[PDB]
């Protein structure tokens, strides 16, 4: 769903 | 007959709300430059944006007159924000600043529509609408692509066209509850 994230 | 905007017309009536953007700091770092995911370490970021957008790229589009008509503009303005709402979560630092652009974008772009001839320069309604109890996926250029619930999604204000200069208008903006239109909506200015 959400990405690994910045 | 129909209206044609020329490139320097866009660019002067646009660019100060893109500029508004680029003021913000820390706001528009994030998005003054394409989304590198090797730099950034996030290699499934075109796995999940399949429509990539930035400050940059907006730019460069009105630079080289790549829009024909605004509402162009303003659909890269929303699918940037839209990427990043997507890939990045609601408790981060990307995901809170585009939340900031977004809130300066709508302050800004109505009275600019609005010197080019429009209602106003809103994408979304204002509420999610009441409900009653792969590929390119395109609903709407700005909605990023796809290859139990919570009722908080805006859907884009329809547009009617107007019939003499083809300027598209929001049926809620144009359109009023004691007025018929038999012959087809025509805009204030080309009445
Ligand atoms: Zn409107
Ligand atoms: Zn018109």
């Amino acid at each position: 769903g959400k990405g690994l994230g910045k | 007959r129909k209206k044609i905007f020329k490139p320097e017309e866009l660019r002067q009536a646009l660019m100060p709300t893109l500029e508004a953007l680029y003021r913000q700091d820390p706001e528009s770092l994030p998005f003054r430059q394409p989304v590198d995911p090797q730099l950034l370490g996030i290699p499934d970021y075109f796995d999940i944006v399949k429509n990539p957008m930035d400050l940059s790229t907006i730019k460069r589009k009105l630079d080289t007159g790549q829009y024909q008509e605004p509402w162009q503009y303003v659909d890269d303005v929303w699918l940037m924000f839209n990427n990043a709402w997507l890939y990045n979560r609601k408790t981060s630092r990307v995901y809170k600043f585009c939340s900031k652009l977004a809130e300066v974008f709508e302050q800004e772009i109505d009275p600019v529509m609005q010197s080019l001839g429009y209602c106003c320069g809103r994408k979304y309604e204002f509420s999610p609408q009441t409900l009653c109890c792969n590929v390119t996926l395109g609903d709407d250029p700005s909605q990023p692509q796809t290859t139990k619930k919570k009722n908080d999604t805006l859907d884009p204000e329809p547009f009617v066209d107007c019939k003499e200069c083809g300027r598209k208008m929001h049926q809620i903006c144009v359109l009023h509850y004691d007025i018929i239109w038999p012959s087809g909506f025509v805009c204030d200015n080309c009445l």
